[PDB]
């Protein structure tokens, strides 16, 4: 199935013979990179001292 | 005045249901071919359109 595009088809159609014409196979979903956390500057310091 | 075509719309069933996830999608397989038999439906539409 994963060898290449053509062999994804045959795994969708359950066929070795595949006739002409556009088929959908799968959905490429760009995967994120990392993450972002963003919060105000500290706003305050509890009277620790 | 006559309608002729309606807007071709395909909807990935696998992302819509389980978005951006995996351990969701594993459940989605236990429901069998739903997702794969939907996109067939919405294709048959969008093809004849
Ligand atoms: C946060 O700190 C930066 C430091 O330069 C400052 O420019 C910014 O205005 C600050 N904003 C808030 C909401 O704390």
């Amino acid at each position: 199935c994963a060898l290449d595009p053509l062999s994804e088809t045959k795994c969708t159609l359950k066929s070795f013979t595949v006739e002409k014409g556009i088929y959908q196979t799968s959905n490429f979903r760009v995967q994120p990179t990392e993450s972002i956390v963003r919060f105000p500057n500290i706003t305050n310091l509890c009277p620790f001292g | 005045i006559l309608p002729v075509s309606m807007t071709k719309t395909s909807v990935d069933c696998t992302m819509y249901i389980c978005g951006d996830s995996t351990e969701c999608s594993n459940l989605l397989l236990q429901y069998g071919s739903f997702c794969t038999q939907l996109n067939r439906a919405l294709t048959g539409i969008a093809v004849e359109q």
